[PDB]
């Protein structure tokens, strides 16, 4: 998984 | 190029272009609202964000395979082709940061405005950093920084725990701190403690409250699991 | 604009592109390679139409959407903001052409080049008939009918029935037959006859080049059955 | 479902 931003 | 089309049809063909998933319209669109000189409302502001996080999320998941195809490789093809996503990909950061500078921040007096506008300051330095080398560099990831901070100090002040904007600056400020800055520790605390506050203000929330705040509190606790 | 650039590096920077998902970069490289003035082989034409199929398939998908809100609709900005999104269109649609009548089709003499670049000259004037407006509309249409029967009238002297460029063309062209020309039955005529000559010769074919035929070979029978 | 082309 990639890390997640907003 | 938007001088001349009237700031509410600038923003209703956002709002087209945004159902057309035509991004780089919809942030043209957005700009010439910008520069229309007044405020934005809370609808525009996120308008503005959908629309620049699309386009340079594009242009950074590009420069990503580059990267990996030119690490993999250590002629001129590759690294040239990479520069030149790259200094696009500048190019569009430095225009969302002119915004911001020119004059949205100094005109933004409410905590929801001012907070916003800062962690977009904070976010479009942090793609500056994603791909700048030295210490040209360290000046770069310190403005990251600093806006990210001033963000959070005027959202502990002003906001609930649970509100969405102090949730995805926390989560965004973290991420700077795992990736950015070599400070994984500061970014799991920062996640850790941002869910738990959060948490604990849920019961104050109407259901529709409550689905905006445990949206994003679902991604901090993605990257805590990712990361411990 | 990619004058100044070496025809193999405009090929290496194509597929870079196409790595990155960079659709609009790709064409751009590509239609600098195809400017060099030497042929394309098998490779750089697929790359040519998977660079341009994207480009124009984003615009085309934009429209519809926008299309349908002016159809629903039915102030000027939905109006406006379609024939921006349809001029660009048309605009793509013009370059590809452009680059087919000067002068990849009058060069091409084997049956897999000269198919594959009248196929790509009766897609490109279907996109165009699929925006376009009365009888100016005719002639576009008969464009795209005619460049479609010169291709079909090669591949079926010169080319397997299995072969995927002869597949793909005949998918295409029942495609123009069902939703530009008002033929579905030919459509269907063209889709099953074409889906059954390749059955009977799939035979011939290593494991390898059966994959590739009946990869189109399900296109076909995915459109019967959504017809029939 | 949208008809193929390719
Ligand atoms: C879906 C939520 C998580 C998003 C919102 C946004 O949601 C709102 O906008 C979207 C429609 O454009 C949502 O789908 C909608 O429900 C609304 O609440 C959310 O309130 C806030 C502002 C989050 C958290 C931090 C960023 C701002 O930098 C942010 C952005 C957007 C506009 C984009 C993602
Ligand atoms: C995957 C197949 C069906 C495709 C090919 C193409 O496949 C080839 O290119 C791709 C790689 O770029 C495939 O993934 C690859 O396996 C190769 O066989 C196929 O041979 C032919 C030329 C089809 C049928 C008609 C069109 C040309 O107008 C066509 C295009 C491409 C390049 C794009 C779709
Ligand atoms: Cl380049
Ligand atoms: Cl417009
Ligand atoms: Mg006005
Ligand atoms: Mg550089
Ligand atoms: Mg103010
Ligand atoms: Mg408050
Ligand atoms: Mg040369
Ligand atoms: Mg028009
Ligand atoms: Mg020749
Ligand atoms: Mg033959």
């Amino acid at each position: 998984k990639r890390r997640k931003s907003v | 190029a938007m001088g001349s089309m009237e700031r509410a049809s600038l923003i209703q063909k956002a709002k087209l272009a945004e159902q057309a998933e035509r991004y780089e319209d919809m942030a043209a669109f957005m700009k010439g609202a910008v520069e229309k000189g007044e405020e934005l409302s809370c609808e525009e502001r996120n308008l503005l964000s959908v629309a620049y996080k699309n386009v340079v999320g594009g242009q950074r998941a590009a420069w990503r395979v580059l990267s990996s195809i030119e690490q993999k490789s250590n002629g001129p093809e590759v690294r040239e082709y990479r520069e030149k996503v790259e200094t696009e990909l500048q190019g569009v950061c430095d225009t969302v940061l002119g915004l911001l500078d020119s004059h949205l921040i100094k005109e933004a007096g409410d905590a929801e405005s001012r907070v916003f506008y800062l962690k977009m300051k904070g976010d479009y330095y942090r793609y500056l950093a994603e791909v700048a080398t030295g210490d040209d560099k360290k000046r770069i990831i310190d403005s990251a920084r600093s806006a990210y901070q001033e963000a959070m100090d005027i959202s502990k002040k002003e906001m609930p725990p649970t509100n969405p904007i102090r949730l995805g600056l926390a989560l965004n400020f973290s991420v700077f701190h795992y990736e950015i800055a070599n400070s994984p520790e500061e970014a799991i605390s920062l996640a850790k403690t941002t869910f738990d506050e959060a948490m604990a203000d849920l019961h104050t929330l109407s259901e529709d409250s409550y689905k905006d705040s445990t949206l994003i509190m679902q991604l901090l606790r993605d990257n805590l699991t990712l990361w411990t």
